């Protein structure tokens, strides 16, 4: 029973996961990525296009978590601030990995690869996307983590830091258990997938300094991306 | 006001 969940947990798994499920990425954006023209310009764009999605899609998951719209309403903006790097990181390296169709993949590392970004950047990118890949993770351990890295007591600004970290303690115990019951001959998983939360975290610099690079033809941000990137 | 946007999608139903 060390590795079986409580019927307690068993409901909050199941609505993680409902919230987890709930949004991908719409057939509009997909679409661009598969017959979009091909230039650094129009590929910058699809990029700003799928972060501002990225940020949507994170705002309504993380409204939905169990507790968080319980915490103070300035601390909620300071998760969301605090985490949205390492959520886009995260979610990215999942929709690369399991969600689009090998070809959706490869155009979109091409474009990746050709979007004025530099190699600096890209090249971490890729590598985390393959160290998250080689976990081998279930969709429930990746919500689970994604959930974790949200609601994370560490962030800058947060008020009231017990409140938050008697949020995320649940969700700890439960992905434990969830790599128990996916990986049972793996006892080392657990610590591997916040191992890669080290890596993870590494993004928070190498978002920034890319914020101060060339952008293709000096083009802009959406309002919503300046606002949760300080820029 | 600070962070309307995020504050916008944060109070949408």
């Amino acid at each position: 029973s060390h590795m079986e969940l409580t019927p307690d947990q068993q409901t909050l798994l199941h609505f993680i996961m409902d919230s987890y499920n709930k949004q991908r990425m719409p057939q509009e954006i997909t679409n661009k990525i598969l017959k979009e023209e091909f230039s650094a310009e129009e590929n910058f764009l699809i990029l700003t296009e799928m972060a501002t999605n990225h940020v949507q899609v994170l705002v309504e998951f993380t409204k939905k978590l169990p507790g968080f719209q319980t915490l103070d309403h300035e601390d909620q903006i300071a998760l969301l601030k605090g985490s949205a790097v390492e959520a886009m990181f995260l979610r990215s390296a999942e929709i690369f990995n399991k969600k689009l169709p090998s070809g959706h993949s490869d155009l979109l590392e091409e474009r990746i690869r050709n979007s004025g970004i530099s190699d600096e950047y890209i090249t971490p990118m890729f590598s985390f996307y393959k160290s998250i890949g080689e976990l081998k993770m279930t969709q429930e351990e990746y919500a689970l983590l994604t959930a974790i890295v949200i609601l994370s007591p560490d962030r800058q600004y947060i008020k009231d830091r017990e409140a938050v970290e008697k949020l995320q303690e649940p969700l700890l115990d439960v992905l434990q258990k969830l790599c128990k019951i996916h990986q049972p001959e793996n006892p080392q998983h657990f610590a591997c997938l916040l191992g890669r939360l080290t890596e993870l975290r590494t993004f928070n610099h190498h978002h920034a300094e890319m914020l101060m690079s060339w952008r293709v033809n000096d083009h802009k941000f959406t309002p919503l991306l300046c606002e949760i990137w300080d820029v | 006001k600070e962070n309307a946007l995020l504050r916008y999608l944060l109070d949408k139903d």
